[PDB]
Parts: C-alpha cells; sequence; structure tokens
RNA sequence: GCUUGACUGCGAGCGUGACGGCGCGAGCAGGUGCGAAAGCAGGUCAUAGUGAUCCGGUGGUUCUGAAUGGAAGGGCCAUC
RNA sequence: UGAGCCUUGAUGUGUAGGAUAGGUGGGAGGCUUUGAAGUGUGGACGCCAGUCUGCAUGGAGCCGACCUUGAAAUACCACCCUUUAAUGUUUGAUGUUCUAACGUUGACCCGUAAUCCGGGUUGCGGACAGUGUCUGGUGGGUAGUUUGACUGGGGCGGUCU
RNA sequence: GUUUAUUAAAAACACAGCACUGUGCAAACACGAAAGUGGACGUAUACGGUGUGACGCCUGCCCGGUGCCGGAAGGUUAAUUGAUGGGGUUAGCGCAAGCGAAGCUCUUGAUCGAAGCCCCGGUAAACGGCGGCCGGUCCUAAGGUAGCGA
RNA sequence: UUUUGUAUAAUGGGUCAGCGACUUAUAUUCUGUAGCAAGGUUAACCGAAUAGGGGAGCCGAAGGGAAACCGAGUCUUAACUGGGCGUUAAGUUGCAGGGUAUAGACCCGAAACCCGGUGAUCUAGCCAUGGGCAGGUUGAAGGUUGGGUAACACUAACUGGAGGACCGAACCGACUAAUGUUGAAAAAUUAGCGGAUGACUUGUGGCUGGGGGUGAAAGGCCAAUCAAACCGGGAGAUAGCU
RNA sequence: AGGGUGACAGCCCCGUACACAAAAAUGCACAUGCUGUGAGCUCGAUGAGUAGGGCGGGACACGUGGUAUCCUGUCUGAAUA
RNA sequence: UAAGGUGAUAUGAACCGUUAUAACCGGCGAUUUCCGAAUGGGGAAACCCAGUGUGUUUCGACACACUAUCAUUAACUGAAUCCAUAGGUUAAUGAGGCGAACCGGGGGAACUGAAACAUCUAAGUACCCCGAGGAAAAGAAAUCAACCGAGAUUCCCCCAG
C-alpha cells in the first residue's frame, strides 16, 4: 500500500471543489520513492518506501534512528 | 545540506570544511563513498578528535580516486605498461593496472576497473578505455597508451 | 428680468391598497429666491417614464469595537 | 550567456590653470632595486585634451605650500556618493559531457530441479523518463440536473410590468 | 450464414473484398486506484479502430466551416515569484491639530512564466458541400461530372 | 364517493365474522379550572424516595432607541407647538382542552434513487475435453491413355473425390395456416416449411456480474423478470394526487 | 405474597414471615505472605523536520468571509526560559 | 435429600430400592465419535489419502503419539560473495475463529427538504471495514477568564433556540 515507512503518510480523503462548490471525493497521495539507502552500520543497501518528507526526516535524524525506529515498530524493511 | 569533507573533493573544498552541497550529491555520491558525512553537530565534535588519524593516516595512505570518476580522468595515472592487445582496440581485456607501475605505489594510489565483458564486443569497430568504466560505447575513447603501446 | 423651494427636519388630517406600499396635504422650525406688498415657491397642466430583499462598493458618523488602547469588522445617515 | 554582493583595480572636464578640482578629517613628501622616470604599443574610454592599463628592454627619478584658485593636490591613510571593469561567489538560461539517484517487460550467478519476486555482476538508457502536490487547456467518456405560465384541449402564434 | 427465447427472419446484422487511419514493441488499444493481464509467446505481408460491403465499369469537383495533422514572427494566457505604492499598530517629537523610524501586519500587484486559443499550410474512401443571370457577367470553397430517374 | 349537477349507463363493495385510520413526545400561544399573588415556580441532584431539601435558573413587576445611553419616558431633530413607540391593563405554576412547530405526524399507495450481497444449473460469448450427422446425387484440382505446339496453349475417355455444393431422415431450427387462448401446454399440437460436413450441432466442466457482462447489433440475452436483474437495507423515501 | 386442591381456603397442600445449614469449589473484605516494580531531599535537564509559513482540502455551531484556533496531502521551516 | 424410581410422547416388559451407593439435587473429576478457526495433505462439510516415532504380532496386520500457517526469541546452519547477509532446519511461547448491544478508528451514499435545483440539507446518518474492553474514549492546561479569579477528563440540568 502507499505508505510511507519512515512517517507514516498514507493516501487521505478530502475534497476536490468547484468554483461552484462541487465537493466530489478525492485522495490526496504522499510523494512516495522507494530509495536505496546505504547503510555504514551493515555496510548495505537497505531498500525502503519513503515519501520525500521522510527522506529529509533521514537526512536530519540519520538513517540509523530511522531504521531503530522502524524495527522498534516492527516494519520488517 | 552542510556537511564535512573527509576528503578532497574537486570544486568544495579540501580536508575538512563546512560547505553546504546539494542533498542529491550528498545524498547519492559523498556519503555512499568516503568523502563526506554530515554534521549534525557530534558529528563535528566527533571530527575535531578524529582529525589527527584523518588528517595524516587516511590523508597518507589516499586522497585522491575518492570515486575514480573524475580524478582518473584528470590525475593521468598507469599510463606505463607493457601489453599492447590485439591491433590497438581494447575489448573485454582488463590488462594491467596495478603491476609495472611506480608512481601508484606511494601514499595515495589511485586505481581503476575492468571494461565490459564480451557479449556483443570484438576487437574491430571501436575501441575502450583502461580507467573506471559505466558506459562502454558512449564513454570518451581516448588512447590510455595500453591499447597499441 | 432676477433666481435655485428640483431646499433640510417634521407633519394635523385624509384617500387608495390583503399586504409590501402608493398618493394628497394645510401647518411648525431652520435657511433661502422673487415681489413695494399682500404673498408665491418642498420641481414641471394632471395622470405612464419602473424593480422588494440579500451580497457588496463609495462619503460621513469615534454608535459598537470579544483582556485593555487602537484598528478590522458591524450599525446609523447619504448614495451606487 | 544576466543580475545583487566582502573587497579592491577604473569614474568624477561651470572655469580659474602648469590641465580632467565629488568631499570631511591626517598630514607635510608618497612610490622606485618582489624596480622609477624615458619609447613603440594591446584592446578598453574619451568632451578630440589624456586618464588608467600588459609587456619589451629599461636602471637612478615623474609627482605640494606651488603665484593664483569660492575647491589645493592621486603625497601617503578611511567611510563614503555619481559611474564602470572581474572573479571565489548566489541562484536564471542554452548547450554539450558525465554517473552516483532513478528505469530496464537486456545478459549471466545465486535463494532454487521456479519465464514470479528478490539480491548480485554487467550492459544500455540517465537526472531524461516516470510518480506525488499545485496549475492552464481539453474533456456527453461519466454524473447530477434545468428547459415557465396563461391558453374555449395541447402545440405553433400572441401575451406577461 | 445471424437476428427481436414468447406478435417482426427481412431490404436489417454478419460476410469474403476494398479504402482510410493509428500502432517500432514495455506497440497502439482494452480490463484494472495498482501489481499485472489480453493484444501475442504475435512484430508493419502484424495488430487495433472506423467506413463501405462479391464481382464488372467506376468513384468527378470543393479544404471556405467543424475535425484531425504540421509549422510557426507575433498577441493573450495559470500555478509559482513578489518591484512599487497605500493602510493599521508604536519609539519618539510634539505647550498641540498632528507627524511619525524599526519590527510585525492587511492590501495592491511591476517582472518571469507552457500548452491552449488568435494566425499560416495540408487533409474529403474525415464530418460535410456542390449557383444564378442575359442571348459575356455577379457571387462562391466549388458550383452535381459519369451513371440513373414518378 | 366525487361533483354545478348522479336512479344514474361515473367510483366502491359477493355476504358474514374478526381487525382497520387524527396518535405520542417536547416546545409554544390561547380558553376553562385550581393554588399563590408583585410575585409565581423549580430542573438536574440529595433524599428510608409521590414527603422534605435544592431558587442554579425561567417568566413578571419598564419602556424607548440600531446602539452607547436615558428612563415614566425615550427616539426622531439644531429644536419640536409636533410625530412614533410606551406610562393609566397581574402575573406565574400545575391539570383539561383547542391551534401551531419538530419529529412518519390521520391511514394505505408509487414510478424511481442509493448502499451491501445472491445469481451464467436459462440464456449470450468464450475456454478445455468427449460425441453426432441414414441414404442418394453432382463430379473441382490432380493423375494416366489420347487428339495437339519446335517446347507452353489445348481437346475426349478413364481415374480421382473438392465444395460454408445439391435432394433428403436423425439432429438443429421456426416461414404459412388451422386449433387452442379459465389451453393437454405461463409459447404448444397437426399439416406443410429452412439447414442438414459446417460460420454445424451436442454432452461434461470452467470463465465473464448489474452502469457491469455478453451481444454476426434486435436494446437482444444475463434462472418464465431487463432502456439497467434478484435479495436485503436507507425506508414508514417523497406523493401540492386518488 | 403467590400457586394448587372437584366452586371463591390465613388454619388441606406447597409455600410465605422468621430462625438455621456446606464435605467441596469459588467471589468479596480485612489481616497476611513469595518474587518482582521502586519512595524522599538535592542538583540538573525539561520532547526540531517540531512550532510557524506558501498551496489544496477537512474538523470546529462558523459554508473563506474582515476570520482567530485546530488536522494534514505537497513544498518549506525557527526560538529553544 | 430420600420411600420411592429407570426423561416425555407412552402404555407394557425386565428390573432397582424401602434407614442407606434406588432415584433426584449441588461441587469437583473422568469419557467426550466425526465435521467445523480444523491445524498431517486434499476435498463436492461431517469424507478421501498419508508420513515419522515408539509398543505389540499368529507374520495376517494392529494400537498410541506426533506431523498446519504466521509472529517473536534463541540455537545450529548458510548462497551469489572473502568476511557477511538473505535464506534453511529445529525448539519454546503467542495468535487465528464465534458472539446481540455499547466503544474507538479507516471509508462513506442517495432518497429527502429547499414546495424546481447546483452551494446547503438529509448526514458523517445508512452501510462496508479494522481493533479493544467490561466498559471504551478522554484525562491532569503551551485551558479558560478578565486585571477579579478558576483550576485534569467524563456525565446530567440551565445558559439558549
Amino acid at each position: 500500500s502507499r505508505v510511507c515507512q519512515v512517517t507514516g503518510k498514507r493516501p487521505v480523503t478530502g475534497n476536490n471543489r468547484s468554483h461552484a462548490l462541487n465537493a466530489t471525493k478525492r485522495r490526496f497521495l504522499p510523494n512516495l520513492h522507494s530509495h536505496r539507502f546505504w547503510v555504514e552500520s551493515e555496510k548495505r543497501f537497505v531498500t525502503l518506501r519513503v515519501s520525500a518528507k521522510g527522506m529529509r526526516v533521514i537526512d536530519k535524524k540519520g538513517i540509523d534512528t530511522v531504521l531503530a525506529e522502524l524495527r522498534a515498530r516492527g516494519e520488517k524493511y | 545540506m552542510q556537511v564535512i569533507l573527509l576528503d578532497k573533493v574537486a570544486n568544495l573544498g579540501s580536508l575538512g570544511d563546512q560547505v553546504n552541497v546539494k542533498a542529491g550529491y550528498a545524498r547519492n555520491f559523498l556519503v555512499p563513498q568516503g568523502k563526506a558525512v554530515p554534521a549534525t553537530k557530534k558529528n563535528i565534535e566527533f571530527f575535531e578528535a578524529r582529525r589527527a588519524e584523518l588528517e595524516a593516516k587516511l590523508a597518507e595512505v589516499l586522497a585522491a580516486a575518492n570515486a575514480r570518476a573524475e580524478k582518473i580522468n584528470a590525475l593521468e595515472t598507469v599510463t606505463i605498461a607493457s601489453k599492447a592487445g590485439d591491433e590497438g582496440k581494447l575489448f573485454g581485456s582488463i590488462g594491467t593496472r596495478d603491476i609495472a607501475d611506480a608512481v601508484t605505489a606511494a601514499g595515495v594510489e589511485v586505481a581503476k576497473s575492468e571494461v565490459r565483458l564480451p557479449n556483443g564486443v570484438l576487437r574491430t569497430t571501436g575501441e575502450h578505455e583502461v580507467s573506471f568504466q559505466v558506459h562502454s560505447e558512449v564513454f570518451a575513447k581516448v588512447i590510455v597508451n595500453v591499447v597499441a603501446e
């Protein structure tokens, strides 16, 4: 499913509102990308399905902390 | 993205400098190789102690060919050789990269890689370059004094 | 010929409308025009020439102003 | 191929003149052997007078109070105003190259006696493609609806204050 | 051959043939939030769509309009960006009507900005259209040709 | 019953028996009645619980004005001799009733919309694997004996056995007529009729699901139902109509 | 109280008021154990891709209006007593 | 506890008991075919077909036990690939399913009303889905108030149509 493994962002339902204020249901999808992160603690490439915001979170925190959170949450990566 | 350079980079800095590098460059090239590492405060507070080992030992043993992408083309190396080949068009032959070399035996020692394996190509109508290669057809086809010298 | 009564606040009392409303009106206060004066003038001989409410725009008005002082916004008056 | 900008190299013709006076302090000498002054000359600029520049050789001298001048020296030093050259430098753009993101419904190895999937090696593409948000156009493909009343039936015609 | 099982079997549908058109393969297209699947374990002598409907003679003219296709000097044009202006607040100055720095803030909207539309050309076996006037001439995109006709 | 008007040949009822339609809740206004009275009354809650406590509140005794504000006055206006709205009328809390409001709101009754499931044992298409097609005709290609060219053309006999070929049973269908139409049958019977080796037919199993399928295309078929199936739900939809 | 009994029962029966009862299991309270979780004072520290912002929606009685506050799909992004 | 019983239709037969193992009642135990989350594999539910390990045997065959998936921990084991990692086997623990309402969350109509209808209503209702408990959720102020103060969440009555 379209879920960011770092942040948990899912598709979220909302409205397309016309100029006549016609409300038709729609989905906002996240900006998911499958990325191979070079983990140094294991000398490996770990593939994760991550949003761009999650990638910024990885850049800030460090991949080690993010993976620690993921494995504390479960999330077989 | 602010990063501290563990080694020399072409147009960013040399041997320790908080450089504002684009996130894609840092994420995909500098950190996957041994060139830089992001400065999250604690990292520089460890770098200020690591510099004793880094700036001398690692600097002496390896300070060029950080990713063998541009330093191989700029700093010409492994020019001297003995193996010629077939007629002047290297194709699938690793040749010699370590033996019969003098400059690449002291401190900093750049390196090279292999070429395209034989599946469609052969000893005519093209050539290869003795250096690191990702492309094998559109890559530069400059003579390296190994294809026929 | 001279002029701006095509004035401002009100208005006894009437007429005509289911209503929303429409109409006539002497007279009072202010200020004014014409006439020596008595007086006349709140548009045009009269009856057609028109569009409720909501939303909003402009001028004025310290009426209100969500802790307090402002201000925004709202009200009231004139008007699109 | 454009612009801001630490900073510095160039810009300052009422005219008095030895001729190209933004200005206040500080001061009476700046530069010249990591080379002065004299010549050809490089493309810049110019008010038709030179300023400032690269280089060749060059090898002991150009530049004040000068007398005047509303202003006294680019003599040194500093902030700074008109203008104008360049780059480390920040993003704008065109192009070409590159590889490390990303694609591969190419090849070979392994999980594995498996046309899936994954990992790996290699090639080919390559910051393109493609996906998320936002955005202009198109869009009976689909959907929800509206399409008045009077009226010698209704419609067509007429009408509606 | 097929067709309204149960009032219509036909001149209707289909059809071999033909033409146009799209599609270079991860094909177009279709079913699918997707993965994937058909097309096709096929590869332009193939595949889809659309029209006509054996075969014979043929299939005339028009690109003005709508559509599609191609190309472009220029015009207008979104998101994004935010030059300049205007207003609120208050430091202060004000024997005071009042003025009013900085910061935050409301408002305006200079500049950049693609396709599209405007414009030019092609295309009718695309949707479609195919004259009058007097015994040369106006108009048009062109003015119904061959054949057939109560 | 409905109408201007019904013996009406306008609707309804075969008859009897049983059931069958103005309700309930909370607000609000008016009338009657009872208590108290410039006062009336509690809600939740506590409570050995229809008591008693609880006055939090609500209405009333003051109105005017958009409002600040003023106040038996106030607003309008610079101001009213004026004018408007008030001051000179007891209210409140239960109980009963009449209206109204929200709720299904007097009862029954749509066509239809939406949601979630059940259906390809019928049928339409497709897929896999088995089967069926009496008998009789005609006589393509091709091939051998001939007639023929310098060698291709070619013309007869024999052989051969093609075809979405022909006649016609099984089988598949359904053009005409009669019958039947509270049928023997919710589509048939009799007599005739089309195809009948093919684009045929048929058995067994599988796949395609409702804004969807399938369709040699008739809006055809998808379990006797189809211009949007059936079941259950929103649901007592709504019904200015009967 | 109620229910039966050949009709309607305080005194026929079963019951009711009331007083009693558990070998065994178990709940509730106290008292009361085993293991294990760790009070108090003093120093500090005191939650960053977060608050906030552009764009698109939604929830707040509030439909974007002059519209505060709250959540976030996308792009960004501080101070830190 | 008991002088009567072996459930009813429901008679009969054969019996059991009558001072306490007849019966009946309550607590704790044992037995508990097959299907069914069904769990050794399969399947058109209540059926079909097995493997391994013990123990019997007349040598015919028998009886018992185990044998699913996934999640977590460990232990051994271990590719491409040197160390490694994915992966494989084994062992322990846990889960799976059913159930009326209440509860939190993810999605989410239309009829209808507006006397048409699109913003709006209906309504975050109906319905689908995930998850927990006996309750759930929320909960101890980056909350209100107003210059006076209050002091976590939850529920009822007013405020107030």
